[PDB]
């Protein structure tokens, strides 16, 4: 119960805080596909017009 | 012509189908762990 | 070692102990107090076939079975030719041919059917009351089970005596007796407004609410170590009252038995008396309190 | 005719209605 | 591990509002316990109270604008009263005459909020006791049925006119209008199997407190003590319907089926509803298609008309 | 060897009063005989 | 041992009675012999 | 053992009947064969 | 027990090998009526055509 | 302490936000203010 | 002590306001004394 | 001890708030008034 | 034993019979083959 | 503690995520934005 | 084991039936393939 | 229980052997009639077309 | 303790899947972008 | 247990804290982005007219 | 053991069970 | 046990062993089989046209 | 169940991590035959237009 940071210690137990790592690095890959695609269907038809 | 549409299966012959699948094997399940081995007063006493 | 339990779980290591379940069945054998064996003396077979008690109830019953099965293929495969479970009928006689029945005027075969399925399921009932009479328990699953028999016994014998046209019974064969409840439920208006239909349908609700609750109840204490004490709290503590482990089954029964009896009571009545349920409310507004205060 | 055979009938239907009557009142007397 | 005392009274907020408990009598002698006794009331429990009061008080008082404020009328008329959502024209728009449809939507929206606040209260009252939360995910399964109705319907049609309207008569109406409109309901396979689930649950409901009843003589209706180690009662239970009809369960598997039972009735029931607006238009057109509609070529109608 | 006599008896009174009874409500009911008004 | 004979005998008669009641009906109801007024 | 064969005849004497009653149903239904006034 | 030839020991019983006897000779009865039936039901009209 | 400060809150933040959503939605229904295309 | 005082005033009570205002509404609504315009 | 003071208070303000929400609603709905557009 | 040598028959002789008895009427049902009056 | 944060920070939550669903609501039904094709 | 092996091929069998099952029920019933009488 | 050879010992009992080669000969037997029957409807009028 | 991580994560995705499941529903349903002949 | 300031001292405890921190961050941001949000949809075409 | 009272009464309750029914079955006719 | 190799010990028995490889022959059959017929159906009357 | 890596030893117990590989190697296999499909749905018509 040793490997998260200090300022961690009393949320984040040893084995939880790998699986954050794999959410985080998750959510931004998510992120940066999600604001291709809105770029892309913008530039076909704009919905606010 | 002389066929039942599609969806005439999906809708009708999924529930004529696997609800009588799920009592035929539901029923098997709970009589066996029921007629199992395991505790119980006697009936020369506790009766 | 470990020590098997009832509901499934293997507990680690009481008058309790394990017995295998025939050890059970031989001891509560006991052959001799069938409610027939009373009247006569003697009962003519209860001999357990395989699990199945027989007894002369039994035999009766079974030859209505197999007699309704055989008129009930034969009618709509045979005479109709159609091949279709849901596609064919078995109609009753028509409405001119009125009480009597010919055996060359169609219909006969759906007569045939029905007295066998009565014959059937009365002698059912019977074999209900005699097996719960060998163990000595009580007459209350025969009296469920009377309910809904009174019920097909209203809906086939009583009404269509009543009326006398024998065409009122609702024709057997999936997917056409609905084409008969949708015809008759719209001949007399607004059979919602029906108020013995009303509560039919309204103990139907409660007891499917009532069964819900008590299977949710019983299966989160079920493997668990509790003072017993802990699903009362939680029931005064949600709604403020706890109706105790021997309440909750005698209001199972009740209402289960009172929403069959209400609804033949309905449909009998709007066979009989009552033209249109619209007309039965119009006394309501006249009300001497109200009449002319509009 | 109708009407007799009628009555007849409702009478049936209330013998139908009665076990349940009974059910009750015995809960109720071997309960005191 | 866990103090029932302290669960039991403990002030407010965190406590019962009515301390004293007290006794029904009659209750008691034909219902076996009878004693009131104190209610919790947590932070979701006041929640639910105060919403529900909001849109009941909302509907009561639109109610007797319709009379012109005259109570005689008003208890007259009472049952056939009603507030009904806006009509086809501004089909889902918010801006509506509050005579017309605007009522409608604030008594719903305070009604959504408290049904979601009496879920939860029921999910953490489950916990702090001890027991299981089975309760509160069947009460989701209902829920399940009770949004389609009035939120997911209305809503993929483009009209707030498809839901009820607050009234005694107007849920009949509401339920005869809608089968109606689709046409042939009876037809749709989804309420078929709806109906089978629920006389199904009213059967088992019927047996199972039955026979629990005529074994009682032998203290088998204390389910939880049977369960560790079964007695006589339970013996002869599973003997009655092992004879009757060759097969039996033991005490812990018929809860099972209770639970299984009243639940799908419900979730089919929404499954089948939300697809009559959307996917099939015409019920009785399509059961034509699928080769189930008795053929019917010449019916003696004599017996419908008088 | 297990057949008693009195359970002979009453199946056969049983079923003798049965078929005695099938046999005159179908013969009744067919109509081809002018017997109470036919 | 292996099979009682009264269940035999049993299963036997009524198996019987209800075929012949069966045809019975059956050819009765074809009215194809001209028998009772047919 | 490892099947009763009780069951075995039981079951095959069940599905035998019925199977018979099944084809013959059929057949006198399909009216292709001229028995009984067809 | 021990009328039963060897190879079919383990399975038969001593009573249940008569039955299985009755059972047999039945079959092949019904068999060859069944299949005289069925050369009737032919020589009358087919029903392939 | 007879009267906790919390179920004081508690209720005071629940009448305040029903008040204001009730007001919000009469003034909207009314139409008199030609707010969102009125 | 074959009956407690306060379930006689609660019923009398009770039956006696009910009456008043029963015979109160159909007094009213007969519209037969010109009273509250009529 | 024989009257809690909070349900006094509860209550009082409790029929305070729906007798001034009652009153404004048929005030509104009566329109006599010339308020909201009337 | 993993798995009842039984149980496999059991199922295998149900699937198959169901399976044969489907196919049947399927076929019969096409009205493609000409078999009785077809 | 008289107070849980985290009951705070739920109930925070619950309320800030269906405010802005009902507003987002609102605003789309009221077609005054051309937003999806309006 | 995370898994019993036999769930698994128990819910393999019968997936893999009732999806050959529904596809040939789908193209039999489209009627694009000239197959049995089309 | 010893008759079934060793490779399919763990799995197979005694008894439970002679009733497998009971199941194998049925189903070739099936089989052979199947394929027969098929080549005669296919004789007939074929189906496919 | 005072939290649990996985609460969070199942609530995270079963939200997330659900907006975006609603969300392409819609957009699909709106007729706006000639996706899948429209 | 002892790392929140002494004025909320009886309120807070240590892990309690950090995520308040994480709450207040998150909050701010939102109101941000919230009224640039708004400023646009005005430049657009505004709702009170 | 035949009681001779099992007799009478099972003949006593055929007579009624026919009685009333070929009393009504009678009297529910043509003529 | 030991039948089965050292990789996949700990998760396969003996006996499930062989019927494992019973369930891999009957695919890989199956596939080929299935390959077999889509390809004749195609020859016959194409469905993607 | 030590012959997992150990930066994910306090998750993941021995048979754990072969069902993990077939996993992967399926979900692998799956993506590539997903996009090949793909491609060739497009350029038989293409669904955006
Ligand atoms: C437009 C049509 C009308 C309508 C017209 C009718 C009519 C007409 C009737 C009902 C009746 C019923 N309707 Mg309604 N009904 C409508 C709308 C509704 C709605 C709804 C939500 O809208 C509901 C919930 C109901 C509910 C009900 C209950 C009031 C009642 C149920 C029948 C029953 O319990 O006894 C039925 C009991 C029996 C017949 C069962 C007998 C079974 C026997 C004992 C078992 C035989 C064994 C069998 C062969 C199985 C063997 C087992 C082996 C495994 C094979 N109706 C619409 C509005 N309704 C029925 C009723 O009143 O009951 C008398 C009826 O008469
Ligand atoms: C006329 C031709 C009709 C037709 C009409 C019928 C009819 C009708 C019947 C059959 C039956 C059968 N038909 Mg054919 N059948 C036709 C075309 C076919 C075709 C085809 C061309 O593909 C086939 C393959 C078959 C094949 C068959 C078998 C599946 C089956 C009987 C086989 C057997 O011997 O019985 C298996 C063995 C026996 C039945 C054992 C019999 C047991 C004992 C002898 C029964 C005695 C009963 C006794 C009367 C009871 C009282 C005895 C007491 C001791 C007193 N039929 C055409 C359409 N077919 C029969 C069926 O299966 O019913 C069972 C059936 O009744
Ligand atoms: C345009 C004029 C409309 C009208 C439209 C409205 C509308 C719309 C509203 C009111 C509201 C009020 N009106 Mg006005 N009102 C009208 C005519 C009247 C008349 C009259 C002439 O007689 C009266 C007496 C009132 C009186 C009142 C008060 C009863 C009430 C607010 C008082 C107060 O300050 O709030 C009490 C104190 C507060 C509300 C504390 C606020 C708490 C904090 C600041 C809330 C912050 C919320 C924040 C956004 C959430 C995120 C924060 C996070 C930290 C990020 N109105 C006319 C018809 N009126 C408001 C209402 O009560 O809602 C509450 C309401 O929304
Ligand atoms: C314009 C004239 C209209 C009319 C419209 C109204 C309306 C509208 C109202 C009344 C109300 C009242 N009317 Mg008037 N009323 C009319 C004719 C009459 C006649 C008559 C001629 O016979 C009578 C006898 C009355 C008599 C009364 C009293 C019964 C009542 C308020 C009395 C009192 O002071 O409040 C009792 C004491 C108080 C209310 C204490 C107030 C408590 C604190 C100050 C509330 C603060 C609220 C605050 C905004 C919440 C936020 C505070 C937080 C700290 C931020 N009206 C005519 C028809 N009347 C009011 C009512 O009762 O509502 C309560 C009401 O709203
Ligand atoms: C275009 C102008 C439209 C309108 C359309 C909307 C819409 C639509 C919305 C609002 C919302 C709001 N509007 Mg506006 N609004 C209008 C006119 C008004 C008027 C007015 C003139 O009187 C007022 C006072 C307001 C006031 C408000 C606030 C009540 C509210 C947001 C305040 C805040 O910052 O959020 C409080 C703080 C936050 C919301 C914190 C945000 C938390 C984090 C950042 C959320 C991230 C979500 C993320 C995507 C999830 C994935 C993250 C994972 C890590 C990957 N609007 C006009 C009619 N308004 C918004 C609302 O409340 O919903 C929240 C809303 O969606
Ligand atoms: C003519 C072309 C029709 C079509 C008609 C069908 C039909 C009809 C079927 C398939 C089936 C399949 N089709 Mg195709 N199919 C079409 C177009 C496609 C397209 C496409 C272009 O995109 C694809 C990707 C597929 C893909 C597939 C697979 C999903 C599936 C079988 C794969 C496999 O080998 O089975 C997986 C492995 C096996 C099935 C193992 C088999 C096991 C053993 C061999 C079964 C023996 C059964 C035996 C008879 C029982 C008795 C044995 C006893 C020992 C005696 N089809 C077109 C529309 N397709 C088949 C299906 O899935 O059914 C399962 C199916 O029946
Ligand atoms: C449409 C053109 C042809 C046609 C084409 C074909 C073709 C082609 C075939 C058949 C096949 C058969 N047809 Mg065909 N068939 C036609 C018309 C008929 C007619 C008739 C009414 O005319 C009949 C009776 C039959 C009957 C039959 C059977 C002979 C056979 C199916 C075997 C099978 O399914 O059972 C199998 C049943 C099971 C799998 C279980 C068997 C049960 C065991 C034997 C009983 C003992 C059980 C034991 C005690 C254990 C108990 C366990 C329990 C079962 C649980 N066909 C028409 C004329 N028919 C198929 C066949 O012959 O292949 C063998 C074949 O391939
Ligand atoms: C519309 C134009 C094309 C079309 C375009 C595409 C495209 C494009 C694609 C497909 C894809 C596929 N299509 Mg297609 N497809 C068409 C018509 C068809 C037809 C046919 C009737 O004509 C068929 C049969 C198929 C079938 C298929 C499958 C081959 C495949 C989907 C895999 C998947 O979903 O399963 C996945 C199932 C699951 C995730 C679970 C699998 C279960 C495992 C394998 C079973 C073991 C379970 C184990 C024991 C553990 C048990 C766990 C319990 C289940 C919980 N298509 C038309 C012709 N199709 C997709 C595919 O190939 O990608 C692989 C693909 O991208
Ligand atoms: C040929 C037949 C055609 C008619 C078919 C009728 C079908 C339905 C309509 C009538 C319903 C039939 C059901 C009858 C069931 C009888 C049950 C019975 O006979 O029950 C008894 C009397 O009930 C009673 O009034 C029974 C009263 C019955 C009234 C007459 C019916 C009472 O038993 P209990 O004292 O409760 O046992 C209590 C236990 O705890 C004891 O420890
Ligand atoms: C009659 C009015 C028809 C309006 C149809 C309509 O307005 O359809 C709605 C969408 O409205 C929208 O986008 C606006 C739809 C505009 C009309 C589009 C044509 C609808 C065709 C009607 C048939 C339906 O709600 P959905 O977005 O499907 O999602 C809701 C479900 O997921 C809930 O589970
Ligand atoms: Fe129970």
């Amino acid at each position: 119960n040793d490997l998260v940071p200090d300022q961690w210690k009393p949320l984040f137990n040893n084995a939880q805080w790998l699986v954050h790592d794999i959410v985080v690095k998750t959510i931004y890959g998510g992120l940066i596909i999600a604001v291709i695609a809105h770029v892309l269907c913008w530039a076909w038809t704009p919905w606010i017009r | 012509s002389p066929w039942p549409v599609w969806s005439g299966y999906a809708l009708c012959f999924v529930p004529l189908a696997a609800v009588i699948l799920g009592f035929i094997i539901a029923a098997r399940f709970t009589d066996k762990q029921a007629t199992s081995a395991y505790l119980r007063l006697d009936p020369a006493k506790a009766n | 070692r470990a020590l098997p339990l009832p509901s499934g779980e293997t507990l680690p290591a009481a008058s309790a102990e394990v017995i295998p379940f025939s050890i059970i069945e031989e001891f509560y054998k006991r052959p001799g107090k069938t409610l027939a064996a009373r009247f006569f003396g003697v009962d003519p077979f209860d001999f357990w076939i395989g699990r199945f008690y027989v007894g002369l109830f039994g035999a009766i019953s079974i030859i209505g079975i197999i007699l309704g099965v055989a008129f009930y293929l034969y009618e709509g495969v045979v005479n109709e030719g159609t091949l279709n479970i849901l596609a064919m009928r078995i109609e009753p006689p028509p409405v001119s041919q009125g009480l009597n029945v010919d055996p060359a005027q169609p219909g006969f075969f759906w007569f045939l059917t029905m007295v066998a399925a009565t014959i059937a399921f009365v002698g059912w009932l019977l074999r209900q009351i005699d097996i719960s009479l060998k163990l000595d328990m009580g007459m209350e699953v025969p009296i469920a089970f009377g309910a809904v028999v009174s019920s097909w016994i209203t809906l086939q014998w009583l009404r269509p005596i009543a009326m006398g046209a024998w065409g009122h019974g609702f024709p057997l064969g999936i997917t056409h007796h609905l084409d008969w409840v949708s015809n008759i439920g719209y001949q007399y208006y607004n059979f919602f407004y029906n108020p013995f239909h009303a509560i039919g349908i309204t103990l139907l609700f409660a007891s499917t609410l009532f069964l819900h609750m008590h299977g949710s109840a019983v299966l989160s204490e079920a493997k668990r170590n509790i003072s017993d004490q802990n699903i009362h709290v939680f029931w005064r503590n949600i709604l403020g009252y706890s109706i105790g482990e021997i309440g909750i089954h005698r209001v199972a029964f009740w209402t289960g038995a009172a929403s069959v009896l209400f609804s033949n009571l309905c449909i009998f009545l709007s066979g009989t008396f009552v033209k249109d349920w619209n007309a039965f409310w119009g006394f309501w507004d006249k009300m001497p309190i109200w009449n002319g205060v509009g | 005719m109708n009407w007799i055979v009628a009555t007849f009938m409702l009478m049936f239907v209330l013998v139908a209605f009665l076990p349940l009557v009974v059910s009750l009142a015995y809960t109720w007397v071997t309960n005191p | 591990p866990i103090d029932l005392h302290d669960e039991e009274y403990r002030d407010g907020l965190e406590g019962t509002i009515a301390k004293p408990p007290g006794h029904v009598g009659w209750m008691q002698r034909l219902l076996g316990e009878g004693q009131v006794g104190p209610i919790y009331v947590g932070l979701w429990g006041v929640i639910s109270f105060i919403t529900f009061f909001a849109s009941a008080f909302i509907i009561l008082v639109d109610y007797g604008r319709q009379v012109g404020w005259n109570p005689i009328i008003y208890l007259r008329e009472f049952w056939n009263l009603a507030v009904y959502p806006p009509p086809t024209e501004y089909g889902l728009s918010w801006n509506v005459p509050w005579d017309k449809g605007g009522a409608w939507l604030a008594a719903t929206f305070f009604l959504h909020i408290s049904v979601l606040t009496w879920w939860a209260r029921l999910y953490t009252r489950a916990k702090a006791t001890g027991v299981g939360t089975q309760l509160a995910w069947g009460f989701a399964s209902a829920l399940s049925l009770y949004f389609v109705i009035y939120l997911f319907h209305p809503l993929a049609l483009g009209n707030w006119s498809a839901a009820p309207g607050h009234g005694f008569r107007a849920i009949l109406d509401w339920t005869n209008y809608v089968s109606i409109h689709w046409g042939n309901f009876y037809y749709n396979p989804f309420h078929m199997l709806s109906i089978f689930f629920l006389l199904g649950s009213t059967l088992l409901l019927a047996m199972h407190g039955a026979t629990i009843v005529a074994t009682s003589k032998w203290k088998s209706e204390m389910e939880f003590t049977e369960m560790m180690a079964e007695g006589p009662g339970t013996q002869r239970a599973q003997l009655f319907w092992r004879w009757v009809m060759g097969w039996n369960a033991n005490s812990y598997n018929i809860h099972i089926w209770a639970w299984w039972f009243a639940a799908f009735t419900a979730i089919t029931g929404a499954i089948g509803l939300f697809l009559s607006g959307t996917l099939v238009p015409d019920w009785y057109a399509w059961g034509e298609t699928a080769k189930i509609v008795a053929p019917w070529p010449n019916p003696d109608w004599a017996q419908y008309v008088f | 060897r297990p057949f008693e006599f009195r359970t002979s008896v009453v199946v056969s009174t049983l079923l003798g009063l049965v078929m005695a009874l099938l046999i005159h409500f179908v013969v009744l009911s067919s109509g081809a005989f002018n017997w109470l008004r036919a």
